[PDB]
């Protein structure tokens, strides 16, 4: 009877930040993990992060690393997505996972399909470049 | 088990040790879930390169193999200890004679030859005597002390 | 003696007249209890 529930979207300028929270109710993912995806309208789910729930280490896209963080605190059962140094091309929906499979290799939470997944909260980036050329 | 531990999507709350830094004793119990150290590099509790999670899930979906399907395991361990046996056979007891050549079991001690009564001085918890010969010379009585 | 994660208790009372040391002789410990706890002990401590 398990739901995920995102928060956090919203507008930012490039170079800015936001936090995600998903909060999970129903279940815990003990010895497995957690994700965040994200999909940009008209393009392909993308693995953004993973994070192992019992110890808490993760695994990052590369188009995100050293940007973004992923955090999760147990009492709350919430994971979260610190979206540091926006970019245009971080617009997109972005969703939290839950994998009820533990695999031994953190790398596989990248390309494992997930059982569980939120609503999704939509993220846009501001430029000053003006990227929308007619 | 696959009735009741496969589901459609793969059920994955089953979960076998992968890595270990040695083989396990009999009936040793390994639960811990420390970062397996595969290189010369300390984890520190951090995953990473030659830094694996000792534990993986088994792909249990209704549709496996047979040789993938789930299993349930129940291993039964008998033990005879330095106390009295209390976990026994339905096997229905009967009367005691005495002064006869009889094929007598007590609690599974089978044996033939004749019951008298002792003169022996057993402790409180000596169940049964013994000859020189490794062989039963004397008993207690599971019904009688 | 804990052998196998079975807790064996041997114990024996003898009446004494010394305040010194363990009296010097011979005696035997009949066994008590034989508990099947599975504990792993490595350390104890007294009661008084
Ligand atoms: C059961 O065994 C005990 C031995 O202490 C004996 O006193 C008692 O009479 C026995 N009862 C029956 C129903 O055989």
């Amino acid at each position: 009877q398990v739901q995920l529930v995102e928060s956090g979207g919203g507008l930012m300028q490039a170079g800015g930040s936001l936090r995600l929270s998903c909060a999970v109710s129903g279940r815990t993912f003990s010895t497995a993990a957690m994700g965040w995806f994200r999909q940009a309208p008209g393009k392909e789910r993308e693995f953004v992060a993973a994070i192992r729930w019992s110890g808490g280490s993760a695994y990052y896209a590369d188009s995100v690393k050293g940007r973004f963080t992923i955090s999760r605190d147990k009492a709350k059962n919430t994971v979260y997505l610190q979206m540091n140094s926006l970019k245009y091309e971080d617009t997109a929906v972005y969703y939290c996972a839950g994998f009820s499979a533990t695999r031994s290799l953190l790398s596989d939470y990248a390309t494992w399909p997930y059982d569980y997944w939120g609503q999704g909260t939509q993220v846009t980036v501001s430029s000053k470049h003006h990227h929308h050329h007619h | 088990s696959n009735n009741l531990d496969s589901k459609v999507g793969g059920n994955y709350n089953y979960l076998y040790r992968l890595f270990r830094k040695s083989n396990l004793k009999p009936f040793e119990r390994d639960i811990s879930t420390e970062i397996y150290q595969a290189g010369s590099t300390p984890c520190n509790g951090v995953e990473g390169f030659n830094c694996y999670f000792p534990l993986q899930s088994y792909g249990f979906q209704p549709t496996n193999g047979v040789g993938y399907q789930p299993y349930r395991v129940v291993v039964l361990s008998f033990e005879l200890l330095h106390a009295p046996a209390t976990v026994c056979g339905p096997k229905k007891s009967t009367n005691l004679v005495k002064n006869k050549c009889v094929n007598f079991n007590f609690n599974g001690l089978t044996g033939t030859g004749v019951l008298t009564e002792s003169n022996k001085k057993f402790l409180p918890f000596q169940q049964f005597g013994r000859d020189i010969a490794d062989t039963t010379d004397a008993v207690r009585d599971p019904q009688t002390l | 003696k804990n052998i196998d994660g079975y807790f064996k208790i041997y114990s024996k009372h003898t009446p004494i007249n010394l305040v010194r040391d363990l009296p010097q002789g011979f005696s035997a410990l009949e066994p008590l209890v034989d508990l099947p706890i599975g504990i792993n002990i490595t350390r104890f401590q007294t009661l008084l």
